């Protein structure tokens, strides 16, 4: 049953056995169960005290790293940055979230920015990141009136400073995020497969505050995300074939034996090699 | 005024940092928790579940015929059937399992393994097998005379149709590495191989070719360390509808 | 240990040679507690005529067969008094019981993996278009796997034992029985758009004999237990 | 020694003190014990 | 036996001695032992209280200093930096580790960087150091996809800031590092002498994040290492002849009497000089 | 000398911040409070009116 | 807000410094210690050998 | 954990501990109870 | 007065409090005492 495990288990001394009516090594996997043959009952062992800690394979250690979610470069001479939030854009963060079905965490977002004026040096600049939820009106110009909003959460930072960090709580209307969704989105007969409306967060708009001067720029924005306080349910098998798009889970397969469609593991000469 | 000098390593962005952060949404109230069944709190609960493996990874084996191996009757006294290269890091039969895909994110491993074989013949079919394991000192064994000397099990095809071969943790050090060299001293594990004890005997009405399915999992003393990046995903192909979020 | 009998409502299923029945993730279905309820109408708990074994249509298993699947809230939306409560009400909450039956003689061989998958978001092959309302939502009949080796979504079959499952080995048994609880992020759900579970049976070892050429069908029974409905409507 | 002066509770650090574990839900899911 | 020594020892008053049958000054070094003639038994002494502390000759004070391990300059107009980790590159840190056989410590690494654009001034730049373990795939280009990894430990820093510092624990699979290894590495008949696979750490890849602009650069990287929590076993004699390579311990010797092959100490005119 | 390294996210102007601020008018004394009728302390008292 | 002025000698890299440093590998578990014979704890045990 | 070293009391942070509420001044303003 | 707010124990400072010493393993290694 439920028990607190701090380190790995240990082995106790084994004697010879010639018992009738008892077979440890036989079982039946047709029941759906997993084998329970202790090594004490298959070979002759000694007694070994074990000090190996298992604290690194936790779920909160396996997940909580800073991974890139967005990268986009805009020139300044649509003059700003707008990104509808998803976690399906980069394939190395994605495959680690595809292991579970439900997730419940608190993110921690870092906006890192660098510039390259195209006098090759540069004066100081000032940025603005604004978190527009769903429903609210998004700007469409650098100096639109939607940037004067006191209600949307904004943050100002400079190029010369350490990067900006905030934290965002658990935002869903259910009790967990659905990584997978086997349903439709609308009440009509023809909607969009594979998305739920219970997981849509909104936009994130980034501009640069300084007025265009004599010289044009090139601004490159990176956004990182680190989960915190993670709870996870229902593990799943990992994705093997490469991804093809974002809105679904299509598959194409590579042409030659590693990760092909009819072969995941590359070929061998014969079985008795 | 508190006199504070600032030490080196300030203002750096270490990706594995652990500090408090400023809230963007003040006085927010999350939705209350609900009991969803099947919670995992440790990634060693997943590597203790059995999962099949591609023994028959030769060419001209299309699709899901790569999971089973064919055995048949024969005319000589003792014959080899198959062998498994125990290399998780290299491209072997163990790369696509649950103990394979999860433990490639880490680089040190220590514990025991087990292999479980299910016989899928008819009810009228009998026979015996021998399943031996040799420690990594020498080359692979060829005949049954040099392979009986390892850790072996001898299995009879009975009413219940599974056996379990424990691969014990024999090593000098405390851990082993996922090295790219197969013949290194801290990476080479051993050889698992199967021979015929007696023959595979069927009547005239049953099919002559029977099959075996091979499972693998870990025991309750398996351990992992020093998380790294997975060698599996290596393509850089640009995917459709990426720029659709970027209006 | 081999012999077993289930009874739910006015239905009963009797078998002699069957390995044990498994509970998915150690759970058993139950009603909704007071500290987790959200909607404030009294639920309709009929407790009979919706807790029976409803059998589907049998499929024929051949040598070139390649697998079958079903969607568990969707396969029962036009069957009996379960299909009438679903159309009139707006929310439901239930848990199921699966029972798969396939038998042969002493001279046949073969094996089936009977697995139950939550939130099985499918995918189409070698295109960019998502699948629509067609090619999903087949009531009372199930699609055939095109590429069962990758479960038709890219994830490998060799790790599909992480889901609750049993095996039907014709050498040993001829039956498999799985109990599934309510599993969703929300306490209730609209049944005509979202499907929680996905039953799928896949012949790993194909069958074979030298006696004769005879039909061997496979039959599936589903029993929704502890179901309750809410939010009455017109159609 | 953890430290936060923020008024919100989700602003804190992570915690690695959760060593509870129930492995016999994935490995032994059956009803009748062997 | 074992005892706690804080300061040096003291001397007690001596009287005249003409004892028969007792000789303090004679011993036998053929036993392998060392002499134990107290100065109280060889000359006539006085009583001296001694306050000299011995706390500076500790092993943790002799070793724990910041020593240079790497220095390499790359031009930016293979566009980045890659270094398979060893401690045999610079001969002044090396000779202090060659005194012991086994070591067990925790390092503390400082990456110090400076640049020289070849407008001679410069704007702000941003770096990235990534620690790739053994087995993992190393990048081969500045903008490769291996830099988006959330799993490898990375750190971002600027030129204008104080330098970066991290710490790295004891990483070996044994209980100590083997400075010397009298064996081979493989199971085959012909491997590589003098290296063990139990001590191989991996790569350390450093790039610069900013896109190439109008002007080319020249970046010079230095890496320092300070051991901490040192335990040391089995002292050895020091190296006298100069080093010749990294993968082994060959010796050549200087041409003339100081540190030559047939003479370590320089010559003298006669023995009765 | 207290050794303090400064972590990322310093010097940013988050609009929903909550910290103390330096007084511009020292030793100021506000006018005393008076009971004005009809005080609202929560914006759910207004959405319950038809 | 804690008022802190920063004194001279800040941001320098003294090679004989002694301060704590940020861990690069969180939740790491080192291999347990084993009794290897012949441990030296002070470099005056070596200069007493002929 | 709030913190201020300023001598003035209006320099402090905000406070969100005021959960008192009297809704029956806008909804039931009448004299004679129903 | 040492100080660390990191959760890992290898992140601390050095320590110079280990004055134990056994010199008679290199100088007197013999069995029979003189």
């Amino acid at each position: 049953i439920e028990s607190i495990i701090k380190t790995a288990t240990d082995t106790v001394k084994s004697e010879i056995n010639a018992e009738l009516g008892v077979v440890p090594s036989l079982n039946a996997v047709e029941t759906g169960a997993t084998s329970n043959t202790e090594p004490e009952e298959a070979i002759q062992t000694r007694t070994v005290i074990n000090q190996h800690g298992v604290s690194e394979t936790l779920v909160e250690n396996f997940l909580s790293r800073a991974a890139l979610v967005s990268k986009r470069s805009f020139e300044y001479k649509k003059n700003f940055f707008k990104w509808t939030i998803n976690t399906r854009s980069f394939v190395q963060l994605r495959r680690k979230l595809e292991l579970f079905t439900y997730l419940r965490f608190d993110a921690e977002i870092t906006i890192l920015t660098t510039v390259a004026v195209n006098y090759v040096g540069l004066p100081d600049l000032t940025l603005q990141a604004m978190f527009v939820p769903t429903g609210a009106l998004t700007p469409e110009k650098q100096d639109s009136f939607h940037w004067q909003s006191g209600s949307n959460a904004s943050v100002f930072f400079k190029i010369s400073d350490p990067p900006a960090r905030i934290t965002i709580p658990f935002m869903c209307i259910n009790s967990a995020y659905s990584v997978f969704y086997d349903g439709f989105a609308g009440f009509e007969k023809n909607g969009l497969y594979g998305i739920n409306p219970a997981d849509t967060i909104g936009n994130l708009c980034v501009r640069i505050v300084n007025e265009h001067q004599p010289v044009g720029f090139t601004v490159t924005v990176r956004v990182y995300m680190k989960p915190k306080h993670i709870k996870a349910w229902a593990p799943r098998p990992p994705r093997t074939l490469p991804y093809m798009s974002i809105a679904n889970a299509n598959y194409k397969g590579k042409e030659r034996a590693p990760n092909a469609l009819n072969a995941i593991i590359g070929n061998r000469d014969s079985v008795k090699t | 005024g508190v006199p504070t000098y600032l030490l080196p390593g300030s203002g750096q962005f270490l990706t594995t940092d652990d500090h408090s952060s400023a809230p963007a949404l003040p006085c927010f109230n999350p939705t209350p928790e609900m009991h969803i069944p099947g919670q995992v709190r440790n990634m060693l609960e997943v590597v203790q579940v059995e999962s099949m493996m591609e023994i028959n990874n030769t060419e001209s084996a299309v699709g899901m015929e790569r999971l089973k191996v064919d055995i048949s009757a024969l005319t000589d006294v003792d014959q080899l059937l198959f062998n498994i290269p125990l290399d998780i890091q290299l491209d072997g039969p163990l790369r696509n399992t649950l103990v394979g895909n999860i433990s490639r994110y880490y680089t040190h491993w220590s514990g025991s393994l087990e292999m479980t074989f299910m016989f899928c013949g008819s009810f009228m079919a009998t026979g015996k097998l021998i399943l031996c394991y040799t420690p990594p000192g020498g080359s692979c064994p060829t005949t049954r005379e040099t392979a009986m000397l390892g850790t072996h099990i001898v299995w009879d095809f009975g009413l219940q149709s599974s056996v379990t071969l424990i691969i014990p943790w024999i090593s000098g050090s405390h851990y082993r590495m996922f090295n790219n060299d197969a013949k290194s001293t801290n990476a080479n594990v051993g050889y698992v191989t199967c021979f015929m004890q007696t023959n595979l005997i069927v009547p005239s009405e049953s099919s002559d070719t029977c099959s075996l399915i091979g499972f693998i999992a870990a025991k309750d003393d398996f351990s992992l360390r020093l998380m790294r990046d997975s060698p599996d995903i290596g393509q850089l192909d640009h995917l459709h509808a990426a720029e659709a979020a970027y209006q | 240990d081999r012999v077993l009998q289930l009874k739910l409502g006015n239905s009963a299923i009797v078998t002699q040679e069957a390995a044990n029945y498994c509970c998915a993730y150690g759970e058993w279905p139950n009603y909704l507690p007071d500290h987790e309820a959200v909607a404030i109408d009294k639920p309709t708990q009929p407790e009979t005529a919706t807790d029976r074994f409803y059998t589907l249509k049998s499929v024929k298993w051949e040598t070139g067969s390649t697998g079958w699947w079903w969607k568990l809230p969707d396969a029962l939306n036009n069957i009996g008094m379960f299909g009438q409560n679903v159309q009139h009400h707006y929310l439901y909450r239930s848990g199921f019981l699966i029972h798969v039956q396939c038998n042969a003689t002493k001279f046949h061989q073969g094996a089936l993996l009977v697995v139950a998958i939550p939130e099985h978001q499918r995918g189409a092959h070698n295109t960019n278009t998502s699948p629509g309302f067609d090619d999903i939502m087949k009531g009372e009949e199930g699609g055939t796997f095109n590429h069962p080796y990758v479960l038709d979504d890219g994830t490998s079959l060799a790790c599909a034992t992480i889901f609750p499952h049993q095996w039907i080995n014709l050498r040993t048994n001829n039956s498999a029985t799985i109990v599934l609880p309510w599993m969703n992020a929300a306490p209730m759900d609209f049944p005509l758009r979202h499907n929680q579970w996905t039953l799928a049976i896949i012949p790993v070892v194909p069958l074979g004999t030298r006696t004769t050429s005879s039909m061997v069908p496979i039959t599936v029974s589903i029993a929704p237990m502890c179901c309750e409905f809410n939010g009455l409507r017109h159609a | 020694n953890q430290i936060n002066f923020y008024k919100d509770s989700y602003a804190a650090s992570a915690s690695k003190q959760d060593f509870s574990q129930d492995p016999s839900k994935f490995t032994e899911p059956v009803v009748e014990g062997l």
